[PDB]
């Protein structure tokens, strides 16, 4: 596990329990959040769950975010929130609070579910710091707007030691660079600059650039050819990139987990909506959170239960449509489903 | 007919490009089509002397094609050749189409998209710059005149050759002010003056998964310069390749004819044309030749569609000469 | 209607009186406006403690009205030209040309004699319409804009100026050795149209620094200075201590549509803090070019008279000028000339 | 004597004898630098020269300076140069290969000599690195052109710094930060937070903050009323403000000293120009050069060779019309003002 944003252990010192942040959102958030409560019991977790509210505050007109969870998710270190509807933007200060600066987009076929692409195993880091996100816009004449957007050294030095030690991590030998015509762009030029620095204190890792035409030319083509390595990029490009592979993986956000991992603090979330039409119907589908439970699991250390729960359960019991769910032309529910889970758990 | 010659520019690149174009100028001369290539030596991308003969060539001519340089500048869209099309002739809009063909093995079958993208501004007009050292600024414009072109030449298109659908890609779900402008200017000019065309938008990210898993449901993509090289790739990707992509740019005042997707994926004789060939025809559609532009265009659909004489890219093992005889040889029993 | 706001022969003119010693020399203008029996209603407006209400009613005033006489608030941001009410004059009227007249005073104890320069600078760009970032900790950048047609304005306007009352020069004062972008544009577009426009007009430059020097040590050698916002507050403040203080300074704020008439340094160094101390002759000078503008006038030559005289002898004037009356004492003197005029 | 830009003493090992770079420019150059000599010489000042050409050479564009000039003055730690002609800019390349972050520019009345302002004595630090100087153009739409300018807490807190140690060295109780309006550009908030901040390590110096606007007001109607002040400005109003303090001693730049303080080395010179048409005639005016050196001199430790130059000689020399120069409504010539100097000397 990555030195970058370690997890600091300590299971409560009496439970022998990890406490963990919850945010069960809303939409179809409460019964998904349901389903990974009964799989975490069911599999005997060392973990005992801490339902937060992040429902944004306004201090100044800046949206801040409530004290309550502030100070649960600073002591726990680790949160895994469901979905939430939209109103600042929520996502964006839940990342500047807690020093969230990498997302990490893992994108796999699902073994016997036949999707249109095959054999897909992606794994994307993004920067989330700095780029459009902290990007500022005006009218500079009557009908101009201008577009303001910042990189630096260090926020780029960071998600790429991430990336590094994230390959080494999950045992793969390329961390490929994602950039645009690195001549007619300098920003693009100190991106790769700081991960050709960053080369030499990884001789166990290969570095490869590449320029965004070319990978997302190949990675279309051909999936299966990127499944050995990690691609890093810069803020610009990893929201069309992230979407992209899971397009490749899946064709829609349904079954994608995601990591933002911060210097102590760490998030862990599922990428789809609220979805509030199929809210209460039981229809939901908690693939996507169970994922990034399994992703939450391994950044805690717990890699026997991340293994258990991932190995066999969710992803072998996707097999057989009197499963699946209504989104994966299934028959299942969200219920049935959860069950279905700890039978072969 | 019986009219006289159109002098046009040609511009044949690199090495490969300059393959390519030799396809071109073959089945043109063995067609005896009334074109007189006026061909510009320009040694690099970059070579100022040679941009500048290009440039003046295409203001004397008005209508040119192009072939490649693979350097990575001629590809996304910079170099001499590049700005100076953009800056001193003004053509702005750069289209590319994504039609499967019929005998090459693709995941996604009978694919037919258009990407319409905006070539002056956005990404081609910034200014970047490193003030205190480590932090890079891009200072990048988007406005509205520029955007109602864009936005009239991708409806202007949807009406002449019949599409139904213009879909505007962007980001305004972040970039709130920027890309909402253009998002609502496609919008708007598409209900009041473009009735008779379904007018939709779609975030980037969003459009990006959905041309990977269904294309279908895409017609004709207008996008800010930004986001359309992406939209290309994937477009590429879906039909089998750059090679199989033809491109036109236009301008009020010049058109130059050329590759779609700049070639993004050698030896000697080994590159495929088709891209090339199916420029040149578009070409020809313009120049109001086009009988012509049929002709030329059903002889490589049906060589390609043989998997016989088909060039390496596509499953073949042919040179790009062999299959250029091929297609000429189809053209003499036409 | 694009016209002063005038009902049977009367105008309804605009009235912000600001703080405290806004107020006091604000009413001494009123008092010699009643004593001569104008034919002006103020419409006074309470903006009360760059407050948004009364910004608003301000505007919505000036908007009907067109004309308006404004007197000070001593807080930093009135002084410089921001604050909500300076914006509002910009942004939503587009009033784009300021103007400061410093002509030196008879009986006003100055190191230079006989001072007569007119300080036009432009209203709506460079300083008062940038952005300004920190994007990262401890940096702070600066984007400011300066563009043509915002330049042709303010040289027409300080060419037909010129034109208007005789004046002979006309120089613009920039920083194009360092700027060679933005303030060559400046410096070109002022002399260009001063070739083509205004022949008889003699047109010039003089870098911004050099012209600092230059007014510190020979004022004599200007008539009216044309510059961008960000140099204008440094020229006219050297000019106010030219010619005895920020107290003496007329001034004016024009648009196409609007005039706004207002003391032309702010009151800057006007500090003698104290009740019924004030200088109100920038106030009433400055109430008579609005006299002018509105086609008055008789009124304002007499009104202008009466004010150069009272200083013209020592008795009665002000403390900053060396008296020792009160605003209220220099007032009625000044009516007391009025009458017997 | 400051901390901040200390001098590294070390005469020479041999001769007894601080070496000093000279740089003895163009124009009146030549004629002016000979004066210096003669007045050091017959004052007997611990000093051999070593005369530095800085002629621009170009590498990659990008205007540099020869080396030859470069090893000399990174040696020798000081330097004294006069006018030069104008061919990126000059004196903007020698305040970088430097690292010149001050400016100190004194304008004070000569005893005996009538100007129109009276006992001025105004001493105005202001910074050189960023600011105008650091600062980017270009046309963003057809007729309007977008400036770009930086201003950061490091550059400022370091004039700031030397502002107050330069106060304490020459004993002033005072120093004034000028800036503009406060709250409407947050770029002299962070000037005056960073003057606040250095305020409570200098308890024996009084920090007031001034109004631009107010300051040219009050020191033109009563210039010595900031005698017992050190003002530091940003780069921005730094060029205005330190020639208007020259229009007030003297009426123009004829008599003005400058110096420019870096980390290690430190470049004294006039601000006058090179004026060739005034070359060879012997007409040339040393004054300001003279007290450059003076600068130099109480920067190098020799406060006594600096009052005896300073104190008598030049100073009181200007008392007397048969003195002077053309400028200074005098007659006599460079070479006759020269030795009526050493007389007194």
């Amino acid at each position: 596990q990555p030195s970058i944003g370690r997890y600091t252990g300590k299971p409560n010192p009496s439970t022998g329990k990890y406490t963990v942040s919850f945010i069960e959102g809303d939409g179809i958030g409460p019964e998904i959040s349901k389903s990974v409560k009964k799989i975490f019991s069911a599999a005997n977790v060392p973990i005992e769950w801490e339902s937060c509210d992040v429902s944004p505050i306004f201090v100044n007109g800046l949206t801040t975010i409530p004290d309550p969870a502030v100070q649960s998710i600073t002591k726990n270190l680790v949160a895994l929130k469901g979905p939430l509807a939209t109103p600042r933007s929520l996502n964006l200060t839940l990342r500047k609070t807690f020093g969230l600066f990498a997302n990490v987009r893992p994108a796999k076929s699902i073994e016997g579910f036949k999707t249109t692409y095959e054999n897909v195993d992606l794994v994307l880091i993004r920067e989330n710091t700095e780029g459009e996100y902290s990007g500022i816009e005006h009218i500079v004449c009557p009908g101009v707007v201008q577009s303001i957007k910042l990189i630096t050294r260090d926020a780029s030095e960071r998600v790429i030691r991430y990336a590094f030690e994230y390959a080494r991590a999950i045992g793969r030998p390329r961390v490929i660079v994602v950039h645009k015509s690195t001549i007619q762009r300098l920003a693009d030029g100190l991106f790769v600059n700081v991960a050709k620095e960053l080369s030499k204190e990884y001789p166990d890792l290969t570095l490869e650039t590449e320029l965004i035409d070319n990978s997302v030319l190949k990675v279309v083509t051909n999936p299966s050819a990127y499944t050995d390595a990690v691609s890093v990029c810069p803020n610009l490009y990893g929201d069309i990139l992230s979407d992209l592979n899971s397009g490749l993986s899946a064709g829609s956000l349904g079954l994608t987990p995601s990591a933002n991992i911060g210097h102590k603090i760490s998030i862990f979330e599922a990428v789809h909506g609220s979805a509030p039409d199929i809210a209460g119907q039981d229809k939901a589908n908690p693939t996507a959170l169970l994922l990034s439970s399994v992703m939450m699991l391994n950044h805690m250390g717990l890699t026997n239960h991340a293994d258990q729960i991932q190995n066999a359960v969710l992803s072998t019991i996707a097999s057989g449509p009197e499963n699946r769910t209504g989104d994966l032309a299934g028959t299942a529910t969200t219920s049935s489903f959860t069950e279905a889970v700890i039978k072969r758990l | 007919k019986y009219g006289g010659r159109f002098t046009v520019t040609l511009i044949p690149g690199d090495g490969v490009g300059k393959e390519i174009t030799d396809s071109v100028r073959t089945i043109f001369e063995a067609e005896n089509i009334p074109i007189d290539w006026e061909t510009i030596n320009i040694k690099q991308t970059d070579h100022k002397e040679g941009v500048y003969e290009a440039v003046e060539s295409l203001k004397r001519n008005k209508i040119g094609l192009k072939g490649l340089w693979h350097t990575p500048a001629d590809q996304t869209g910079h170099g001499s050749l590049n700005v100076a099309l953009r800056k001193q002739l003004d053509i702005y809009a750069n289209v590319a189409l994504f039609k499967s063909l019929k005998g090459v093995k693709t995941r996604i079958p009978d694919i037919d998209l258009i990407v319409i993208r905006e070539n002056t501004e956005g990404e081609f007009s910034g200014l970047e710059h490193e003030s205190v050292p480590g932090v890079v600024e891009s200072l990048k414009v988007m406005t509205r005149p520029k955007t109602e072109r864009i936005a009239r030449f991708a409806f202007d298109f949807a009406k002449k050759y019949n599409r139904k659908s213009v879909t505007a890609v962007h980001k305004a779900n972040i970039m709130k002010l920027g890309d909402g402008l253009f998002r609502n200017i496609i919008t708007e000019i598409g209900q009041k003056e473009y009735p008779d065309i379904d007018v939709s938008s779609i975030i980037v990210d969003n459009a990006s998964m959905q041309a990977v898993a269904k294309p279908h449901q895409f017609d004709v993509l207008v996008t800010p310069s930004m986001y359309g090289t992406i939209l290309g790739n994937i477009g590429a990707a879906l039909i089998g390749g750059p090679g199989l992509v033809a491109g036109a740019n236009f301008g009020r005042d010049y058109a130059v004819f050329e590759p779609g997707s700049r070639h993004v994926g050698k030896g000697q004789n080994v590159a495929n044309p088709t891209a090339m060939i199916l420029s040149s025809t578009l070409m020809l559609n313009h120049l109001g030749l086009n009988e012509y532009a049929t002709r030329i265009s059903k002889a490589v659909h049906e060589t390609i569609a043989e998997g016989k004489h088909t060039t390496r890219d596509i499953g073949g093992s042919s040179s790009t000469t062999d299959f250029t005889n091929e297609i000429i040889n189809k053209l003499s029993t036409m």
